[PDB]
């Protein structure tokens, strides 16, 4: 089951950029990504999930202007639009699955096959 | 929420078993997960909700606790069964992951 | 009543953009055939309904109806949340006669197209400007 | 769309299998009825199924769906095969109008795969109440 | 009226996901047996109740009827609360008769629950077209 994305490049201050991950295997109507950032020493944070439909686009309260999700349905993979890039958030992406959810929020959760990660530096 | 777990590093040998200790700082209705980031590659599932072990999972991961103080209770570190083991909670709002330990023999 | 996955091309403020809609259903209580936006959401899609009638012994003529609903719906700032908001309806209502023909009304379908595109028209909708 | 339907694997011990050919929607209210063809005007099986859309009243989405079959009964000297007792039942749900497919579908499945447990097993086969 | 934590498998969007319920009391006003899902609070779970009756002079029939409730909750809203948002509720009414066999009964348990896996009821329940 593979899960690949490419959009690493050197990208200058304040800029944008636009990056994407293929899905095989998993039916991708079926279920709904997420991104997972994590910080290029250890620590890791949650970026910003989507539902199945692709709707429903939960954010965190910290950055708001600055992500959007697109999903494409068609074509198996989903889009991350990053804008107004800050210094110092320049870290590897993976995608998730929402494999084994319940509760009744929805972002209680769970992340089966993660990706292989792409870095974005500035 | 501020999850944190005590055991910065650690040292075993491959026989003896070893437990992870997390402390979450509000009480959550047993919603954690557990996953397993090696050297260079990338995380995956050991431990489902707290006590529910997957297929994919090995039989030796075992974890356990209710409401506040969760952890995993390894019952034999196999070789090169090492990494970095990293918490999380999905409870409250934004989900936020542990720091990090590490495992080497 | 036949239907399909309509694609429509170059409508937006520029005549870039493309929709698709996919079709849902003729409801059977008054004729009316709508087509839809592909959302998992049933309150946050365009939507367009068409509806042909007939004519009873009450108004005697055809009655041509076809309503657009496009509702905006604003960003939930607190964190997961999502509303409606605003509407912008549409309507456009023809009243053909019994003995017209078929050139005739396509001659009013295309001029109301043609004035659709006019500049004065979409002076006086994009800009909310009155007739000059 | 609509489509003959069968049922399979379906009885009490789930040997048995059904098949429907739908009969039309009925277009006064909105019915949706599938039958399953017996030749008998009134001792067929049939399960009809109609989804509304939230009027000026109310405002949600409330899909019904009833399931209505009854039985034969014996000659009595003349063939006529009678129904005597029927067995309805009905199913709906009604969820809100913002609310996502994956919410909507979860209900569904949870109650069709709730019946095979034991538990309503128990209680629908049986009559005792758990 | 036995009782036990009874676990759902394979109830989901992709039938991978599971359910745990657990027992909380029959309520002795009017039969109602509740299964509910292991949480603190009492708003933000999901219940299943059932409820076999018992025939009167006024109906004379059995009535057994099995209603789940789920609610999901939305988060902050400005403020770290947790509150409730949307309800999705579920009936199912079955009426059966005296004279019923358990034959007859037991299939129409399995054909509603067959007719629940088809592929035109999930046309007309998961994506609202109407059929």
């Amino acid at each position: 089951v593979q899960l690949v994305e490419s959009g690493g490049d050197l990208v200058r201050p304040g800029g944008s950029l636009k990056l994407s991950c293929a899905a095989s295997g998993f039916t991708f109507s079926n279920y709904g990504m997420s991104w997972v950032r994590q910080t290029p020493d250890k620590r890791l944070e949650w970026v910003a999930t989507i539902t199945s439909g692709g709707s429903y686009t939960y954010h965190p309260d910290s950055l708001k202007g600055r992500i959007t999700i697109s999903r494409d349905n068609a074509k198996n993979t989903l889009y991350l639009q990053m804008s107004s890039l800050k210094s110092e958030d320049t870290a590897m992406f993976y995608c998730t699955r929402r494999g084994y959810y319940s509760g009744s929020t929805y972002v209680d959760y769970a992340m089966d096959y993660w990706g292989q990660g792409t870095s974005v530096t500035v | 929420i501020v999850i944190t777990q005590t055991p910065a590093i650690l040292s075993v040998s491959p026989g003896e078993r070893v437990s992870f200790s997390c402390r979450a700082s509000q009480g959550i209705g047993t919603s954690i997960h557990w996953y397993q980031q090696r050297t260079n590659g990338s995380p995956r599932l050991l431990i489902k909700y707290a006590s529910e072990s997957l297929s994919g999972t090995p039989a030796r991961f075992s974890g356990s606790g209710s409401g506040t103080d969760f952890t995993l209770s390894i019952n034999s570190v196999e070789s090169e069964d090492v990494g970095d083991y990293y918490c999380q909670q999905s409870y409250r709002w934004p989900p936020t992951f542990g720091a990090g330990t590490k495992l080497e023999l | 009543a036949k239907l399909e996955t309509v694609t429509l091309g170059n409508i937006g403020k520029d005549g870039k953009q493309t929709l698709v809609l996919n079709p849902r259903g003729v409801n059977p209580t008054n004729g009316v055939a709508s087509l839809s936006q592909a959302g998992a959401v049933p309150a946050l899609e365009k939507r367009v309904t068409v509806s042909v009638s007939q004519p009873s012994r009450n108004r005697k003529n055809y009655k041509v109806q076809v309503k657009i609903q496009n509702p905006t719906a604003c960003t939930a700032n607190g964190s997961c949340d999502p509303s409606v908001t605003r509407q912008a309806y549409a309507d456009v209502t023809f009243s053909f006669t019994q003995y017209s023909t078929d050139e005739e009304r396509a001659f009013v379908r295309t001029e109301l197209a043609a004035l659709l595109a006019s500049p004065l028209l979409i002076d006086a909708i994009d800009q909310l400007n009155p007739a000059y």
